[PDB]
């Protein structure tokens, strides 16, 4: 449910200058997940972290 | 020929059509397009002349 949005605000805004409606459809895209997508990204992030520590040790001269 | 105009087929239709005219650049939903029709005219504290 996101080409399909895109689609009819497009077809429907008359040379609309507002933000507000801009920010929404921006924004309205994505939806939620809810107690498994906010866990699941801090798992990438700190798997992220740990492998530029990891290159970080591989390169002695940092330490 | 109001009827030949209009596109709109049922009451669905029609409300999305209203919330798109109301404000347009929004995408158009069943349960905020029916409270909006509810409280701009079928609303006591809302609508009420004398």
């Amino acid at each position: 449910a996101a080409a399909q949005v895109l689609s009819s605000v497009e077809s429907e805004i008359g040379r609309t200058t507002d933000p507000v409606r801009m920010y929404m459809r921006e924004m309205g895209t994505v939806e939620l997940l809810t107690r498994e997508g906010e866990i699941d990204i801090a798992k990438r992030i700190e798997d992220g972290i740990n492998q530029v520590q990891c290159s970080v040790a591989e390169y002695p001269e940092a330490i | 020929e109001t009827l030949r105009v209009d596109p709109t087929n049922d009451r669905l239709s029609a409300l999305v059509e209203i919330y798109r005219m109301m404000r347009p650049g929004e995408p158009p939903t069943r349960e905020a397009a029916e409270s909006l029709f509810e409280n701009l005219f079928f609303s006591e504290d809302r609508y009420d002349l004398s």
